[PDB]
């Protein structure tokens, strides 16, 4: 069976260019591949490796071999098992070519975080694929797309980027980022990322969002409008900051006095703003 | 030309034995070769099986949210049933990951679910058993969350004054010697 599983390995792998496949690769190959009870157990690199084969041969085409016409006639006794292995060596190779970007060829996987291959798969136009992928990491590489999902989220949130949120979100988290926003809205510093992440996140969080999520974004900014208020009619940047993580706690009036003759008139404007 | 007293198929049994072989993208292509759908099939909807085989009702809901996944019903659905596959859990959803500290997984499928997240922050009446949690065991272990919790649901506290982070003497004091610690010790205000 090993011999007979090595003709159909050497006919296959040697269909794998462009060399015109002569006769039996399109019966003998796979005779001898069905003579081949590489079984289930425990088993050695053969298995699974030969399981790959099939079925990171069923993602290509051109020559006579694949995991499909292979599952066709390959249904025995010894080969459910080896079906299973080629299920997780299956998810290995479709993660080695991971969501495979052909407009964007410039972006190099070799060190590459999962965060691309996610967002191209969340953005994808194929819900088909990209569910098929969700669940095949989930059943043989062990993640759910929710936790490493938020996981991420909270990891961008803290950086506070605005468009690339807005642009993978839309593919399905438009509900949801105002939420992220938030979560991650105590570790900001920069009004200007605030404002753009309240916008290109919480604001695009809009009506699919919660009422609350939005509603702080717009209360948010309200506060931004009458900070900057203040601060022409007045900078420390850690008081500043401090004031604004900790908004919470500390008071507007906290926050003014830790900033006679002055505009009293703008700072009467920006109070009767509330 | 071919029929049964029992009531199985070829194709019947072969879904079946795919299942018995445990396949979701392969028997996702089979499902394609019949062209399968969310509930084209009511064979494929057991409850029983969908939860004991999770792969199973993955790969049902895979059909239904890629026929449909814009939809908070269809993609609702996968997402319970991804949840079921991944957490062992009987009950296994927000609420799962939600009581044991995993917050994030449970307002990433509370989002688009029923009763939903401004609901669950007003009204806890909603009957559907998928859109409620263990509160403690989830409350206080969503401890990483300060500013989640401050957001998701309003505070209520009674009709006192919250905390008033300014003094009359030190708000004062931005005036440099008009600190009114210097006198006026009568007065907490001016603390």
């Amino acid at each position: 069976q090993n011999a007979l599983v090595d003709l159909i390995r050497k006919a296959l792998r040697a269909l794998q260019g462009p060399d015109s496949v002569p006769p039996g690769v399109v019966d003998a190959i796979y005779g001898a591949l069905r003579t081949l009870r590489c079984p289930a157990e425990p088993l050695g690199v053969e298995l699974h490796l030969l399981c790959e084969e099939l079925l990171e041969a069923c993602r290509t085409e051109g020559s006579p071999l694949r995991e499909e016409r292979l599952l066709s006639c390959l249904l025995h006794k010894a080969s459910r098992g080896l079906l299973s292995l080629y299920g997780h060596t299956y998810a290995e190779k479709v993660t080695e070519k991971p969501p495979r970007a052909t407009a964007s060829g410039k972006v190099s996987p070799d060190h590459l975080d999962p965060e691309r291959a996610m967002l191209a798969l969340f953005s994808n136009p194929n819900p088909a694929e990209a569910w098929k992928v969700a669940y095949f990491y989930c059943l043989s590489n062990n993640k759910h797309f929710l936790e490493q999902i938020l996981v991420t989220a909270l990891t961008l949130l803290k950086e506070e980027d605005f468009p690339n949120l807005g642009c993978l979100l839309d593919r399905e988290f438009r509900p949801l980022s105002c939420l992220l926003v938030l979560l991650g809205w105590t570790h900001c510093q920069s009004l200007e990322s605030a404002k753009r992440l309240l916008q290109t996140l919480h604001r695009t969080q809009g009506p699919g969002c919660d009422e609350l999520l939005r509603d702080a974004c717009d209360g948010l900014w309200a506060h931004l409008e009458v900070l900057e208020w203040c601060i022409q009619q007045s900078i420390p940047k850690r008081d500043l900051l401090y004031h604004l993580h900790g908004g919470d706690s500390h008071s507007v009036l906290y926050t003014l006095h830790h900033l006679p003759a002055l505009r009293e008139e703008d700072v009467l404007k920006l109070l009767q703003k509330v | 030309n071919y029929k049964t007293k029992e009531g199985w198929d070829f194709h019947s049994q072969f879904i079946l034995y795919c299942l018995e072989h445990s396949l979701q993208h392969l028997l996702y292509v089979y499902l394609d070769c019949y062209k399968l759908s969310p509930e084209n099939c009511p064979f494929l909807e057991k409850k029983e099986l969908h939860e004991a085989h999770p792969w199973f009702e993955f790969l049902v809901q895979c059909r239904q949210v890629a026929s449909n996944l814009t939809d908070p019903k269809l993609i609702f659905q996968a997402s319970l049933a991804n949840a079921q596959i991944l957490i062992p859990t009987n009950q296994a959803s927000v609420s799962s990951m939600l009581l044991e500290g995993h917050t994030l997984l449970a307002l990433a499928t509370t989002m688009y679910s029923p009763g939903g997240v401004s609901q669950v922050v007003q009204n806890e009446e909603n009957e559907n058993c998928l859109k409620k949690v263990d509160p403690q065991l989830l409350k206080m272990a969503l401890t990483p969350y300060p500013k989640l919790k401050t957001a998701l649901f309003p505070q209520c506290t009674p009709p006192s004054v919250l905390p008033s982070d300014i003094t009359i003497y030190h708000l004062i004091q931005s005036l440099s010697p008009f600190d009114p610690s210097r006198l006026f010790g009568w007065q907490s205000a001016n603390t």
